[PDB]
């Protein structure tokens, strides 16, 4: 992109490299939410996604991660504070690869996010969409296989490294 | 002989549905929160001298996915309606869960027990009389519990089985 | 809206009850044997355009614990009765399951499907015709399956759902 | 002579849990006691050391002893893959009874179980040949790792085993 930043995750399975996933962050349309995810991916504020886990993976739906504070699917924090408001609902959950904010109700964005593996249109207007997988959707498909119907994963899926690409 | 009962645990997020279920099934408690998607358990017990299998469906507190939640209520035979004694909103939420069960099951008389959980904590906002008054208005039992100390845990589930058996006598 | 179906998988030790269930649910097969005590699964599927929630009880092949086995039959809505095509004793056992289901349900009309599993193996000892004739004599469907090649696996479970639907809508 | 005693040092994901010792009723069930004794010392070149209690069901038993397939399906005796049921003199009377697992008549190998309750419906089907001497509290701890279907919440193994004087 000429305008939107690209960030990457190197995904690991019980510490073994699985592959790289890269994302286009839609700073052009969702700037505050995109900037949070970008900064959490570089770690430039002194905290962020590196080392954290995809704690909930449900085949046919999504891969969810981003709790680097409680490390158990309950926590999260943004670069703006513990939570920030829903910025806009301009973009929709249109299919696999959409990157969107997890939340616990209105205006509770932190750091948790999910990567859709299918269209999830019932989340439109409730979760802020802010990016998409650029490269590595096959790696997301490979992660999906470690999930289960209740989200529990059979091996530990982590963000072994992450950062911003030029 | 034996019988089997499909019990469904409902109530707002964080009230202790899973902690109650895990006490019944696994005889322990941890402070760590593990938010539920859906889990099911089975346990063989004797209640009032009659052996039964309990099928327990531990539901998430979230209110969306009405098609799936309607199915939980169609198949369920009795409902534990859980609130936390230090969460007034969770007590206010109870009437919603109850209206949903009545509409899905096409009945004003569905086996249910009102459970006031977290009674070990010093931060009560819902008093016993408020909950007893609500349970009386529904014609159902009220049981106070603590998943942490195990107080009332067996009683809540066994009372629900007793309510199902009473309903089946009609 | 959806509909839930309570399926129970029965049959002699080692005939492939679990392998069939795991192929239906998880779409894989392994040669390694994990002997069952009891397992239960839930899976949402679309069958003939209708959304179905399959509750599958994967029972052990052992023949003791009649109180528990009877309860499996009381609660179950339809039965997948599995033998292996290279295990003559497992085919000879099938009539015991039909007799027990009819006794517990007190009925001669119970949804069931006869399944001849391991049809990929070149060590057959039970002819297809023998099994077809037995199923015809019970008035129930018969299908050959392979949990290894996936031949007939969806069809066996979906046929059982269709038998339950017919019984309930009659 | 004095019935032999054997010990298991039980571990949880490799960390010591505690010791269980057993009296083996060689005076009443000599062939079956001798198999378990020899498998506990390893003196034939194979046996229980390192193997798992793969199936633990609270209220009933802790079962283990598959040192050949490591998945609950295997095991072998010192007499061959299987040996006959020796006698049914002793019964599954209560917690601590040690008895042979099997797949039907005359199929004793190495798998065994420790009762955590009376299991009288197994009388006449499983050969009882010993009992816990010391460490019932360790067996009670093992039981807490089990579940309805026998799967354990952590891996329970015989980290060491042998014969006491
Ligand atoms: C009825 C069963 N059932 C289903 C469902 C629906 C239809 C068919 N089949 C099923 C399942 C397979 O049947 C077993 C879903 C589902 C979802 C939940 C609970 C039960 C569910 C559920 C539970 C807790 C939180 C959330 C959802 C929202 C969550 N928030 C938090 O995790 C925060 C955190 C960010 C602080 N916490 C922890 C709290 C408490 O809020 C969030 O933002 N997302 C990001 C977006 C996808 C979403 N998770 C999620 O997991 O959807 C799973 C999904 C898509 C399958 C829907
Ligand atoms: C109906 C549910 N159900 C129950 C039951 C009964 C009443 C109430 N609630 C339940 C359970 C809790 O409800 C889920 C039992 C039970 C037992 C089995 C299967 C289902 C069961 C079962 C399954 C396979 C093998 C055996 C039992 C016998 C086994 N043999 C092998 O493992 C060999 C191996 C030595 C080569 N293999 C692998 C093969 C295939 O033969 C053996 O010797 N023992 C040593 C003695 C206790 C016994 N296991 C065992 O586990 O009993 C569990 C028990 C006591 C709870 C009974
Ligand atoms: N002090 C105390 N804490 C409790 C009690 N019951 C549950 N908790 C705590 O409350 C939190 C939420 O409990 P949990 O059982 O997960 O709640 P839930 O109703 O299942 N939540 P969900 O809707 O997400 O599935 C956990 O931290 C748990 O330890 C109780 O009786 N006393
Ligand atoms: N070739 C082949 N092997 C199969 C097939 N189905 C099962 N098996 C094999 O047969 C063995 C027993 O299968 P399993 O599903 O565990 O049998 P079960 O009927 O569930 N046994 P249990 O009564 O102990 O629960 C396993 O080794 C499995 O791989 C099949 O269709 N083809
Ligand atoms: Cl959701
Ligand atoms: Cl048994
Ligand atoms: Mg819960
Ligand atoms: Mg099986």
């Amino acid at each position: 992109s000429m305008v939107n930043p690209t960030v990457f995750f190197d995904i690991a399975v019980d510490g073994e490299p699985l592959g790289r996933v890269s994302f286009e962050l839609f700073a052009d349309k969702v700037p505050k939410t995109a900037e949070n995810f970008r900064a959490l991916s570089t770690g430039e504020k002194g905290f962020g996604y590196k080392g954290s886990c995809f704690h909930r993976i449900i085949p046919g739906f999504m891969c969810q991660g981003g709790d680097f504070t409680r490390h158990n699917g309950t926590g999260g924090k943004s670069i703006y504070g513990e939570k920030f408001e829903d910025e806009n609902f301009i973009l929709k959950h249109t299919g696999p690869g959409i990157l969107s904010m997890a939340n616990a109700g209105p205006n509770t964005n932190g750091s948790q996010f999910f990567i859709c593996t299918a269209k999830t249109e019932w989340l439109d207007g409730k979760h802020v969409v802010f990016g998409k997988v650029k490269e590595g959707m096959n790696i997301v498909e490979a992660m999906e296989r470690f999930g289960s119907r209740n989200g529990k994963t059979s091996k530990k899926i982590t963000i072994a490294d992450c950062g911003q690409l030029e | 002989s034996m019988t089997e009962y499909k019990l469904v645990v409902v109530g707002a997020v964080g009230v202790g549905k899973s902690a109650l279920t895990i006490q019944l099934i696994q005889n322990h408690f941890v402070d760590e929160y593990d938010p539920t998607i859906e889990d099911s358990y089975r346990k063989q017990v004797v209640i009032d001298g009659e052996t039964c299998l309990l099928d327990i469906l531990d539901t998430a507190g979230q209110e969306e996915y009405s098609a799936m939640r309607d199915q939980y209520m169609r198949t369920g035979e009795g409902f534990l309606c859980v609130f936390a004694i230090n969460n007034t909103k969770s007590f206010e939420d109870i009437h919603h869960y109850r209206e949903q069960i009545k509409r899905v099951k096409d009945s004003e008389d569905v086996p249910m027990v009102l459970v006031g959980n977290k009674c070990d904590l010093p931060s009560r906002t819902v008093d016993t009389k408020q909950a007893q008054d609500l349970a009386r208005s529904y014609g159902i039992p009220f049981i106070e519990t603590s998943a942490k100390t195990r107080q009332g845990v067996d009683d809540a589930f066994y009372t629900l089985v007793r309510e199902i058996r009473k309903h089946k006598e009609k």
